[PDB]
């Protein structure tokens, strides 16, 4: 159960946002110009990391 | 998601054949197969020892 | 990883779209200075048949590009159609300063729509002559943008009160407009629509048709249904959604089938197939051999 | 008159489709035992003006549909748009417009313009109940119904989406609309709940088919609290850390 729980908890915190506009990284890549893009890529990257 | 569950080295028909000379080893040589070269013994003397 | 051999695009059937075609083809245009307003909302404009059309010659768009008008989407369209004579067509631009443009149909200088104009001598002229068409000669003050004026009070040119009554100094403010076939182009009628495109909060209701693509299965493929943007391999499914459920996802809230716009048939959608490459190697002094698992 | 929602009012929140698993789904829904507005039409007739709010659960219980319509509008006058759903034998008429078998209906006197029009086919001892939810998001008026063979029925039903509209107008009131008929007019009995939306956590229990079949309040009760953290209708003995005060 234990080791369920772990990676259920790891598939469902790759949904969480992490204060970036969007969790999908193609949304955010068309939605916002590069710089932009690239900041919030780094705040979705950061958290899943 | 990247997340893969690796197969155990040793499978499960495998360990219960671990376990099965384990038990054919206690009641013919009693604790003998622990200590050394399994030694045959009756097991009404074995557990009279 | 298995790269994603083709890209596959499914939207729904085309339907809805405005009367266009209609408009265009309207056995009858309205005259210059009451000129008709068409409200375009919730269809879908589809431009190419203007274009492909030979007697639609002219096609001026201002501050956006035909070719890209499908890919644009706008909110409203407002259709506007008259008939006007090929000298004074020029006159129906933003920032142009005509009689037409002054006192019968007024354009911003910012204005982002295309002006559609085609030469009808045919229709709009007879051998006895069209005196149906008018056009306003006098007005006081030149009209605001998309400003429609259709008072018919004597104009009054001089001091003395026009009493109702065109004597001296009081004329019918309309004109009539002469076609003949016999006469020359410039004089010969142009059948003129001016399409314009506004962006409002509300949601956009018109926009250009959505491209589709033939359906791949059993091959991975990205995909992108009604706006589901993903790659993968797809299979027929034996789940049954309910009718006004689209798209299905698994307990960890990954897509796991979609059903097709096109056609209601609900496909299983499965990830590319990845896995960890490991080398299997016997001491490198010992050998160079390797396997891979 | 009042009266209690029960376990009534749930509505499928999106498109997805989900199987024999329970989602927790963060939206505005009727607040479950809540409290409902009842109106009784006989001689008693009643259609007040009702204040839209977040969104408003409608539900009828009627025979021989004297129910007719809804009108929803933020002033409804003539000086703001209002929406217009009216319902007649061969289809049902959707209306935006600038507003002020029977042959009679007086909706409306004249419609100074109309953004937007759509038509379809029509919605709809008391055998018919009726539930409609209205709501106004982004633009997007939504109307959620189902029909069921029958106060409000202690029992459970998910509201399929019927039709969402891109109004793009503000609605801050609602008014019925009721059908008078002449044999001046006499009217059958009819009832209508008007419940109002809260945002509000719930619990959607999904069968293989899809079909929600269950749904629990987190707010309603601490054992329902405790349900929304475990994410399971059923509790084994035990304390359970719920939240804190
Ligand atoms: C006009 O008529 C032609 C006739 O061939 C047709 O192809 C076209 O779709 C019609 N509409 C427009 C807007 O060109
Ligand atoms: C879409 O058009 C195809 C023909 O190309 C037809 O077979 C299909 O049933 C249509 N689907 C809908 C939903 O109208
Ligand atoms: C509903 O409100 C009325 C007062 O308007 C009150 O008497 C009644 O007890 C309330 N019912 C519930 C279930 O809260
Ligand atoms: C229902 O209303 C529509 C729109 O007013 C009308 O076209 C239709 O004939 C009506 N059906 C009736 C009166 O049975
Ligand atoms: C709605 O009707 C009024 C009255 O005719 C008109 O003045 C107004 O411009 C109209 N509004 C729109 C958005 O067309
Ligand atoms: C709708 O109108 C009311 C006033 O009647 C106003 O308080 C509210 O903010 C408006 N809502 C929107 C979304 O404009
Ligand atoms: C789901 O539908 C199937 C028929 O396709 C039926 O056999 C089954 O009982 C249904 N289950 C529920 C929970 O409605």
């Amino acid at each position: 159960n234990h080791n369920a729980q772990a990676l259920n908890t790891l598939v469902k915190q790759l949904s969480s946002k992490f204060g970036a506009i969007s969790s999908v990284l193609n949304d955010i890549f068309s939605r916002l110009d590069p710089p932009e893009a690239e900041v919030q890529i780094d705040r979705l990257i950061t958290g899943r990391l | 998601k990247g997340l893969t569950v690796l197969p155990p080295l040793l499978t499960d028909e495998m360990i219960a054949q671990y376990t099965s000379a384990l038990l054919a080893g206690t009641i013919t040589s009693g604790w003998t197969f622990g200590a050394g070269p399994a030694l045959q013994i009756p097991f009404p003397m074995q557990m009279a020892y | 990883r298995v790269q994603p051999t083709e890209s596959i695009v499914r939207f729904p059937n085309i339907t809805n779209l405005c009367p266009f075609d209609e408009v265009f083809n309207a056995t009858r245009f309205a005259s210059v200075y009451a000129w008709n307003r068409k409200r375009i909302s919730n269809c879908v404009a589809d431009y190419s048949v203007l274009y492909n059309l030979a007697p639609f010659f002219t096609f001026k768009c201002y501050g956006v590009s035909p070719t890209k008008l499908n890919d644009l989407c706008f909110t409203n369209v407002y259709a506007d159609s008259f008939v006007i004579r090929g000298d004074e067509v020029r006159q129906i631009a933003p920032g142009q300063t005509g009689n037409i443009a002054d006192y019968n149909y007024k354009l911003p200088d910012d204005f982002t729509g295309c002006v559609i104009a085609w030469n009808s001598n045919k229709l709009d002229s007879k051998v006895s002559g069209n005196y149906n068409y008018l056009y306003r000669l006098f007005r006081k003050s030149n009209l605001k943008p998309f400003e429609r004026d259709i008072s018919t009070e004597i104009y009054q040119a001089g001091n003395k009160p026009c009493n109702g009554v065109a004597g001296f100094n009081c004329y019918f403010p309309l004109r009539s407009y002469s076609f003949r076939p016999t006469y020359g182009v410039g004089h010969q009628p142009y059948r003129v629509v001016v399409l314009s495109f506004e962006l409002l909060h509300a949601p956009a209701t018109v926009c250009g048709p959505k491209k589709s693509t033939n359906l791949v299965k059993n091959k991975c493929v990205n995909f992108n249904f009604n706006g589901l943007k993903g790659t993968g391999v797809l299979t027929e499914s034996n789940k049954k959604f309910l009718p006004f459920q689209q798209f299905g996802r698994d307990i960890a809230d990954t897509t796991d089938a979609v059903r097709d716009p096109q056609t209601l048939e609900i496909l299983d959608i499965t990830p590319c197939s990845f896995g960890g490459v490991s080398v299997i190697t016997p001491g490198t002094n010992t050998s160079n051999q390797v396997a891979v698992l | 008159a009042y009266t209690n929602s029960f376990t009534r009012g749930v509505y499928y929140p999106d498109k997805v489709f989900r199987s024999s698993v329970l989602h927790s789904t963060q939206d505005l829904f009727l607040p479950f035992f809540s409290n409902v507005t009842w109106f009784h039409v006989i001689k008693r007739f009643d259609n007040p003006v009702l204040p839209f709010n977040d969104g408003v659960y409608f539900a009828s219980i009627e025979k021989s549909n004297i129910i007719r319509g809804w009108i929803f509008g933020t002033t409804l006058d003539s000086k703001t748009q209002s929406l217009l759903i009216v319902n007649n034998a061969t289809n049902v008429v959707i209306k935006v417009c600038e507003f002020q078998m029977e042959s009679e209906f007086r909706v409306y006197s004249s419609a100074n313009n109309c953004t937007f029009e759509y038509v379809s086919q029509p919605f709809l001892n008391f055998k018919n109940l009726r539930e409609f939810v209205f709501k106004n998001i982004d633009g997007y008026f939504k109307i959620y119904s189902k029909h069921t063979p029958i106060d409000l029925p202690q029992g459970f039903s998910a509201l399929e989406p019927l039709v969402d509209l891109p109004i793009g107008i503000n609605i801050t009131r609602f008014q019925t609309l009721l059908a008078l008929h002449r044999s001046g007019w006499t009217a059958g009995a009819a009832a209508y709940y008007v419940g109002y939306l809260q945002p509000r956590t719930f619990l959607l229990k999904y069968n293989e088919n899809g079909t929600i079949t269950d749904a629990v309040d987190c707010a309603l009760d601490p054992l329902s609290e405790t349900k929304c953290t475990l994410k399971s209708f059923t509790v084994e003995k035990g304390i359970y850390q719920t939240s804190n005060f």
